[PDB]
């Protein structure tokens, strides 16, 4: 009869003791909103693994023979042959299919489970939070006795057939949804998000327009845009749990949810979070709302009879626990203490410490930084003769996230070490030159340019010493900075460089960018011109105009760092589009009658638009002509109805279906029975890919 | 394309996001994604958002 016991649904004295804890934690429950669950949570990942786990493109991603750079977690693992990774797939499909269905659930579990979390280590470049949320989920499920409520496993065993449940089967979700939510927030608590700096360019969308009517965009994209992200992730996290909460708070989620799943193309992650929401609601409301049907409704659906005893609870009359009921509550109690303790745990796991914190997936912190990178550039010296040479900045690799990590970088240096005799050369040395900025800063380096990756020192639970700091002491120019970004005109740009002591920029301007200059922002800097070898020593707030076609460098010979800003204009650029201009004015004017003279014959093909029995257009009129027909396939696009649309889109994904269906037949085929001819095999190929029409 | 030259490497001011775009809409797999990265914010941010269910593999098919 206590509030605190009303509110909270169990009182202090239940807190006294071990075993009355586990009482407390072990008591009866309905399972209706836990089978509601595992089957909308089933359905979606069924869903998802012919998407996102890469079904489809599995065959041009670990294809036998080809040579490329993996990032595993662990070195030891290395993927198999490309057949036994579809059967593992298989297993995963099978599994999801099984938790949908409830049939054998816990063999169901094991078999997504495991080969989840081995595919999800094999590759770091395929992290996120939402998979790791899956995976999280899987994991919870499998304890759980999530079979009890419409499961065939029930018509097959009568006495797991509308049965009840332990108290903590809800309770791991809860705390797991509340700490999701939670932990999203206060990571939100960084001064690039209550600034409004991070997902800037979110508040032009269309679905923002009715925001707009009453308030600016400038407004529209702090107020609306981030700090209603962070109040709503608390009011999220605390509003549901509540009983006068529990309707405005589902549906302020529930609209926050569909809006980022219209704006955003995480995937599924919305939709899973739109079927956890309900599970805060009563345990009960599916077995309720079922009975407010007919009779004719009720013969198909669900039992609506009230649940039978279990033998996994403890029954009130004293009933001495067992040992499955103190590890169900160890089980929670220690879960939830991991998930509180892991997103801050970068403390100890320092060797994947850069600029941001950790590798990304296991924080919560969604879409807070944003990375703008300019250059990339990897040099090689040969170890036998001492040339010099330079890679392609991403040869060898299918991701790009290794730009932005010390440990992905070691392993692409170890990868290109062996990898590279195979080109005629010897033991090498490579160097790495990257540009980026995060949160609409100065470019700087992230790695230090003159150390070998190879040869450098990198362990889990140290520190690198070849990771440049980032400045923060030139934050402030944010402001200045975007001022000088709106007072350009359509042609020109700016990129704006921060650089250390000592080291040195080489650049090469290309012959088309003509009236190219550099500008001092703060510092003292010196610009050499090779051509002649003669340098300048720059102030701040000069100007030089540099040479078009030639090399120059850059060097920093002051105290503390230099920032300065590159401006330039395509002169080739210009000149093609005024000459088009021109072009296009020619034609205008025959074409509404003035110009009556004869046309020119080049002129010809453009009012023809076909060059047949003529000679070949000139690349000015190709170019035209190209432009001509890219606006009008715009425009066709543009003017396109919704059902052909919405048509489209579900061709597309009948094909994305029917190819991973295809592919993981042949694969089976293969796996079991041998390979059959080649030719075969290549129809069979050739058939796969076609498109359904 | 193992191998890059010398002049071609030492090009900072060479665009990042316009010519990715080009590369993009030029490309059979983009085209849409093109039109759509254009219209919308540069493909740079959708790769620094880190977030993108397989935004490159999408534009890759
Ligand atoms: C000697 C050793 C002594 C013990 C030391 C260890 C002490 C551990 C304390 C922490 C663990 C407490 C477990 C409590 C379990 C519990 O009560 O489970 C649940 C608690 O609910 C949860 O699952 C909560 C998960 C966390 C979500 C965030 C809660 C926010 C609370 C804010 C302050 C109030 C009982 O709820 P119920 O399903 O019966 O629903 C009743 C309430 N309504 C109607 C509103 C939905
Ligand atoms: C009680 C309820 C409680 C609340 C539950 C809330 C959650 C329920 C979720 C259940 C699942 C609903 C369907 C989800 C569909 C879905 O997500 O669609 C998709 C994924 O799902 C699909 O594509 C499903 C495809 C099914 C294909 C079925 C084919 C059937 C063929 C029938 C014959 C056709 C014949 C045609 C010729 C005559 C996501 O789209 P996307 O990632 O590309 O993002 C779309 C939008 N952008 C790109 C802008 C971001
Ligand atoms: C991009 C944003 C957050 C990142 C994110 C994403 C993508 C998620 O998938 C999350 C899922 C679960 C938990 C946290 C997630 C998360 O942090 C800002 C959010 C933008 C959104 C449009 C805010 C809208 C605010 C509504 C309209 C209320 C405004 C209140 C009044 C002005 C009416
Ligand atoms: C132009 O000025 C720069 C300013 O430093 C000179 O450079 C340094 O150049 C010397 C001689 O080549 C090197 O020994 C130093 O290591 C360089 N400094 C750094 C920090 O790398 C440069 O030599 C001048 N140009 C000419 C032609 O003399
Ligand atoms: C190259 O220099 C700058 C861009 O690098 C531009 O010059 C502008 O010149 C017009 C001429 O009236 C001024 O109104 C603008 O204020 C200038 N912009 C500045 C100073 O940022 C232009 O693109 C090129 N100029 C020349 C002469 O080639
Ligand atoms: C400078 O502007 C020009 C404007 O044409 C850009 O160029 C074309 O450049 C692409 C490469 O991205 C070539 O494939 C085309 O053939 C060029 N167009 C022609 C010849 O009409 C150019 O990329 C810009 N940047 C630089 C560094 O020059
Ligand atoms: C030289 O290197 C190239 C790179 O593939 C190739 O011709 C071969 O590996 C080398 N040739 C000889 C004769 O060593």
């Amino acid at each position: 009869d206590s509030r605190i016991g009303k509110l909270l649904g169990f009182e202090w004295t239940d807190l006294s003791s071990w075993r009355r804890l586990v009482t407390l934690l072990n008591r009866p429950t309905d399972p209706a909103s836990l089978a509601v669950f595992r089957f909308l949570f089933g359905f979606l990942m069924v869903l998802d693994i012919p998407q996102e786990r890469g079904l489809s493109s599995l065959d041009r991603k670990y294809l036998d023979g080809l040579d490329v750079c993996r990032f595993p977690l662990l070195d030891a693992l290395r993927p198999l042959p490309l057949d036994w990774m579809y059967l593992v797939y298989t297993i995963m499909f099978l599994g999801a299919l099984g938790m949908m269905l409830g049939l054998c659930y816990r063999i169901s579990c094991v078999l997504f489970l495991l080969p989840y979390w081995y595919v999800f280590l094999l590759d770091k470049t395929s992290w996120n939070n939402h998979s790791y949320l899956y995976g999280l989920l899987a994991f919870q499920l499998t304890f759980m006795d999530a079979n009890h409520y419409w499961s065939v496993d029930g018509l097959l065993n009568a006495h797991r057939r509308n049965a009840h449940v332990p108290l903590w089967n809800y309770a791991v979700l809860r705390g797991q949804i509340f700490i999701v939510y939670f932990i999203a927030g206060v990571k939100k608590l960084d001064a690039d998000w209550v600034e409004g700096y991070s997902m800037e360019y979110l508040s032009r969308h269309w679905l923002f327009s009715p925001f707009k009517l009453l308030l600016s965009e400038e407004l529209t994209s702090l107020l609306v845009v981030h700090w209603g992200g962070l109040l709503l992730d608390l009011s999220a996290g605390f509003l549901l749990f509540f009983d006068v909460s529990r309707s405005i708070g589902l549906f302020f989620v529930s609209y926050f949810h569909c809006m980022n799943s219209q704006l955003f193309s995480i995937g599924m992650f919305s939709y899973v979070m739109l079927a956890s929401s309900p599970l805060f609601c009563s345990p009960e409301w599916p077995r309720k709302l079922v009975s407010y049907c007919p009779r004719r409704l009720q013969q198909l659906l669900p039992l609506k009879a009230a649940p039978q005893p279990s033998v996994s609870c403890v029954y009130k009359r004293g009933q001495k626990p067992g040992l499955r009921h103190q590890l169900g509550a160890a089980f929670t109690l220690l879960y939830l203490l991991e998930q509180l303790f892991l997103p801050y745990s970068h403390f100890l796991t320092q060797g994947y410490n850069n600029w941001t914190n950790g590798l990304y997936g296991y924080s919560w912190d969604m879409m807070v930084h944003s990375r703008s990178h300019q250059h990339v550039k990897i040099t090689y010296r040969d170890g036998r003769t001492g040339e010099l040479g330079y890679l392609n900045p991403g040869v060898f690799t299918q991701s790009r996230r290794w730009k932005d990590h010390a440990d992905m970088l070691k392993q692409y240096a170890t990868c290109l070490s062996r990898l590279l005799p195979k080109y005629n050369v010897t033991e090498p040395q490579i160097y790495f030159d990257i540009w980026v900025s995060i949160n609409d800063r100065f470019q700087q380096r992230i790695f230090d340019p003159r150390v070998d990756i190879v040869q450098a020192a990198w362990s889990p639970f140290q520190r690198t010493s070849w990771v440049q700091p980032l400045l923060m002491d030139l934050s402030p120019w944010r402001a200045k900075l975007q001022e000088i970004k709106s007072s350009l005109d359509n042609h020109t740009e700016v990129v704006f460089i921060a650089d250390f002591p000592g080291l040195h920029l080489e650049n090469f301007v290309s012959e088309d960018l003509g009236n190219t200059s550099i500008q001092l922002l703060q510092g003292e800097v010196t610009v050499e011109l090779v051509a002649e070898q003669k340098n300048q020593t720059l102030r701040e707030g000069e100007k030089m105009q540099l040479p078009a076609g030639e090399y120059h460098k850059v060097y920093t010979t002051s105290p503390s760092p230099s920032c300065y800003m590159y401006v330039y204009v395509n002169t080739t650029e210009l000149a093609l589009e005024q000459d088009l201009a021109y072009l296009q004015e020619l034609k205008e004017k025959v074409e509404n009658g003035s110009e009556t003279g004869p046309l020119p014959p080049e002129l010809q093909p453009l009012l023809e638009g076909e060059v047949k029995g003529g000679p070949e257009p000139t690349p000015l009129v190709q170019t035209f002509l190209r432009r001509q027909q890219r606006l009008q396939e715009i425009e066709r696009r543009r003017n396109t109805p919704f059902h052909e649309r919405f048509f489209r889109f579900l061709l597309r994904k009948l094909y994305v279906f029917r190819r991973s269906f295809l592919m993981t037949c042949i694969s089976l085929r293969n796996l079991i029975l041998g390979r059959p001819s080649l030719e075969q095999l290549a129809q069979e190929v050739t058939y796969a890919n076609l498109r359904p029409f | 394309t193992v191998f890059l030259d010398h002049e071609n490497a030492n090009k900072i001011l060479n665009r990042p996001k316009r010519y990715n775009s080009g590369k993009l809409e030029e490309f059979v797999q983009g085209n849409l994604e093109r039109e759509c990265m254009e219209e919308k914010c540069s493909f740079e941010e959708a790769r620094e958002v880190f977030e993108n269910t397989e935004r490159t593999t999408e534009f890759w098919k």
